[PDB]
């Protein structure tokens, strides 16, 4: 059997930053969901529409999943009719969302001794994203009516802003590894079934 | 829990300031914005910082911020 290619997600050596999140396409494989849900080790488990433990008895077209780092706190802006500054600038998930949010804490990875500055989130933007959208520009944004010319400075800002994960951070600001798998059906034979 | 408890004001800031920005037109959103950034910068600084006085100095200033963004919240 040809097992769906999920340990190249979670146990990942690296994970984007959230305002660059990475999507990995699992298609015409077998799906075991039942190795992730029973290993105890996630703090957050969330299945929106499919429920974790029928997910197995079902067949996709797709399965998509959406890597990312964020601070604990912010994880629970990873769902469904939320705002924040993830939900809004950063990952957007559509209120009709069919799918599994599920996090857990690297501070024993993705911290380190005087600050990790490596990861970096959407500070600011003209507008909020839509479902499923990303942006990757690092184009200056203008805080007022006065012209940036591409310049940063007075009300002149860089768009991106990183985060300082460090291994004696409060819980609420340790860093947390999320996988979003979203599931879709379409017309196409559906090619990613469970055992 | 004293480098904690400033943070927790620091965040309060920023949400504050974020929820602004899709409120405040002219020189009130530009206020903002520079807010917004100020808190986030400050967290970063909080982090890698030491003697307590630097600590408190933070505090003080993003406490006067956050009573003076609610005043652009309830007009
Ligand atoms: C993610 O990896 C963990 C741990 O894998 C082990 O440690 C790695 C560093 C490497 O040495 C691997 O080859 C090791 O297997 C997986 O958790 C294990 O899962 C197996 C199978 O169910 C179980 O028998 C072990 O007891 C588990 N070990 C621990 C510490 O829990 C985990 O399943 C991987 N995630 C995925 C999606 O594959």
């Amino acid at each position: 059997t040809n097992l769906c290619p999920f340990g190249e997600v979670f146990n990942a050596t690296r994970f984007a930053s959230v305002y660059a999140w990475n999507r990995k396409r699992i298609s015409n494989c077998v799906a075991d969901y039942s190795v992730l849900y029973n290993s105890a080790s996630f703090s957050t488990f969330k299945c929106y529409g499919v429920s974790p433990t029928k997910l197995n008895d079902l067949c996709f077209t797709n399965v998509y999943a959406d890597s990312f780092v964020i601070r604990g706190d912010e994880v629970r802006q990873i769902a469904p009719g939320q705002t924040g500054k993830i939900a809004d600038y950063n990952y957007k998930l559509p209120d009709d969302f069919t799918g599994c949010v599920i996090a857990w804490n690297s501070n024993n990875l993705d911290s380190k001794v005087g600050g990790n500055y490596n990861y970096l989130y959407r500070l600011f933007r003209k507008s909020n994203l839509k479902p499923f959208e990303r942006d990757i520009s690092t184009e200056i944004y203008q805080a007022g009516s006065t012209p940036c010319n591409g310049v940063e400075g007075f009300n002149c800002y860089f768009p991106l802003q990183s985060y300082g994960f460090q291994p004696t951070n409060g819980v609420g600001y340790q860093p947390y590894r999320v996988v979003v798998l979203s599931f879709e059906l379409l017309h196409a034979p559906a090619t990613v079934c469970g055992p | 829990e004293l480098e904690e408890q400033v943070m927790h004001v620091l965040d309060q800031v920023s949400e504050l300031a974020h929820e602004l920005l899709h409120k405040l037109t002219g020189e009130e959103l530009e206020r903002a914005a520079y807010f917004n950034w100020w808190a986030t910068e400050m967290m970063l600084e909080l982090i890698k910082s030491d003697d307590e006085r630097e600590i408190r100095e933070i505090e003080e200033e993003a406490r006067r911020i956050l009573e003076h963004l609610e005043e652009l919240a309830r007009k």
